[PDB]
């Protein structure tokens, strides 16, 4: 599983 | 090739607008008590794939600071700058 993620 | 570490330092810079992009997206993942920032996607026609930004490479580094001591509150203010600065492990493709 991932915890979370971030784009930019 | 075969099973050495090969990291790979990247500089991207950008115009400071809420318009335009890095085109990447990164993932936090924990594995058996160890959390790794992994390279979750790239833009097929973004400036993080023209530098050689690849899905799969693990973030070792931020602007000179390590991965797992990043939060994100770290990540967002990182993220919203005209210039970024990423240490990865990137792996042969084949
Ligand atoms: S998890 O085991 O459901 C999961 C889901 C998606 C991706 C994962 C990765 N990638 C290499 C980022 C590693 C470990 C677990 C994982
Ligand atoms: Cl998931
Ligand atoms: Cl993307
Ligand atoms: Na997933």
């Amino acid at each position: 599983t991932k915890q979370e993620e971030f784009y930019a | 090739g075969a099973m050495g570490k090969v990291t790979h330092s990247i500089h991207i810079e950008k115009s400071d607008t809420a318009a335009d992009t890095y085109g990447f997206s990164l993932s936090s993942v924990e594995e058996d008590g160890i959390r790794r920032l992994y390279v979750n996607s790239v833009k097929e026609t973004g400036l993080a794939s023209k530098k050689g930004l690849k899905a799969g490479d693990e973030i070792l580094e931020i602007n000179n600071r390590a991965a797992d001591a990043l939060n994100s509150s770290m990540l967002k203010d990182f993220l919203s700058q005209p210039s970024l600065g990423l240490l990865v492990r990137t792996y042969p493709e084949l």
